[PDB]
């Protein structure tokens, strides 16, 4: 029994862990692990409501695996269940496949095409390609690359190559076109 | 506050030892999730052999199973269970 | 004999994990001498961040003294006590 | 209290631990680390002689860390003290500085001279060098790497240059001439 807290790259946000209690002033606190911190309100930034729940922007705990509140009240202590912290992204910069310019390939002559996708960090990427393979991760960015291989070429693999990137709620693509010639002469 | 000698070879020599390894270290296809924890413990072939011209390697290999929360970026998530390969025996061995 | 999730977790965070350092990984320059053991146990900052831009680092340090056999390859040796660098306290922090 | 047994990198040699005993007859045997084994006599290759010691070839035990002679006498089992195992080298196949062909440079122009030995495994090795600096580790054959580092290079600094390396028991060296011409025109 446990609970789930998402985040942004662009931290700096406000979030509220629904620590909810009736007592309209409570000694309650927010610890933390991993690393082992509690927080405790200053009205100017940090709070808890007895309603509301407990208050903090993002940003402050961020580091840390999993958060809940605490009570202290007189002979034992009573406290929540566990929030998981998840910081997650969606910015992909740009995406481009090596080379950018056209080819011009022979029949039978392996292809190789590199995809490459930068995107900030925490993110999670899906690769799709469209045309007539293997993918792996690799400053506050990170870069997936997507590489698709074909050996045996024909004549009819001379379509337009896709490669798009998808982080979540956002999504890029590059493109080149690529002709297989008939061996020359 | 100084360590004896025949201590520091028992305590070094090639033996699977517990290891922090990258979960991406294990899965690197699996670049659509992300995973917390994002690293487990598991027991490696670790420390040295007594001659350079061996290596410290398993013998017994044997995958553990522990439970990993996978994410898909603003699609979900869930807590499952994944198995991690493990070092049993650990032996040195020529190269 | 499937591990428990916040067990995982803890079990794997940034924190002074024993791990198994080539001496020659600290004292690169003695290529004159050779050391057995040829390595020793010590404890570094290992495990993981919450976050892809923190990354696990020490924040406290201090060596330690261990008992090494100094071999000068058909001219000697002899047991002497070698000092380690090792890590107290970890963190996980900005890249 | 300990002893001490060298090996050559040419194993299948003959050693013999000083497990001198007075029983002409005793079931006594080699116990080793690491990893814990435990030899006995068999007439052939293995043998254990009352006033000569424990005997065995080389390459059956070149792997252990320490050995010690232990015999099983009804009460209790006396052994003798341990005994450190220790492979030893001393073939250094060549030595060659990069570059060897001479060298023409310019007066402030840096210089680095990569010296190169390539010797067996288990091989120590000094380097000494002759001429008007660090170095490292890097088959069953070593590499280590002795580069030499001056930046303001004078004029005088146009002798020849000689890397030499001492495995021990043996030594090798290779050279290159190099000339400071001073700023052409």
């Amino acid at each position: 029994q446990h609970g789930v807290v998402y985040i942004t790259e662009n931290k700096n946000k406000t979030v509220v862990i629904p620590c909810l209690g009736s007592i309209s002033n409570l000694n309650v606190s927010l610890c933390a692990r991993y690393p082992e911190k509690r927080f405790v309100p200053d009205g100017n930034r940090i709070s808890w409501d007895s309603k509301k729940g407990f208050t903090i922007p993002s940003y402050m705990i961020s580091y840390a695996g999993m958060v809940f509140c605490e009570a202290k009240i007189n002979d034992e202590s009573y406290q929540s269940i566990m929030y998981i912290v998840v910081v997650v992204g969606y910015r992909i910069y740009d995406v481009v496949l090596s080379p950018s310019h056209g080819i011009e390939l022979s029949v039978g002559e392996k292809l190789v095409l590199n995809c490459t996708a930068r995107t900030e960090l925490n993110v999670g990427i899906d690769f799709n390609w469209e045309y007539p393979l293997v993918n792996r991760d690799l400053s506050e960015m990170k870069k997936f690359l997507s590489t698709l291989t074909i050996d045996g070429v024909t004549r009819s693999d001379q379509g337009l190559y896709t490669c798009a990137a998808s982080s979540g709620l956002m999504t890029k693509k590059n493109s080149t076109f690529v002709r297989v010639h008939e061996k020359p002469f | 506050e100084v360590v004896k000698f025949m201590d520091v070879y028992q305590r070094s020599y090639c033996h699977p030892i517990e290891t922090l390894v990258d979960i991406f270290q294990e899965y690197p296809d699996e670049i659509e999730y992300i995973f917390k924890p994002s690293c487990v413990p598991l027991m490696r072939c670790g420390g040295c052999c007594n001659d350079e011209g061996l290596e410290c390697v398993p013998t017994e290999e044997s995958n553990i199973t522990m439970q990993i929360m996978r994410i898909k970026p603003h699609q979900g998530q869930h807590i499952g269970e994944m198995s991690f390969l493990q070092h049993n025996k650990c032996e040195c061995r020529p190269k």
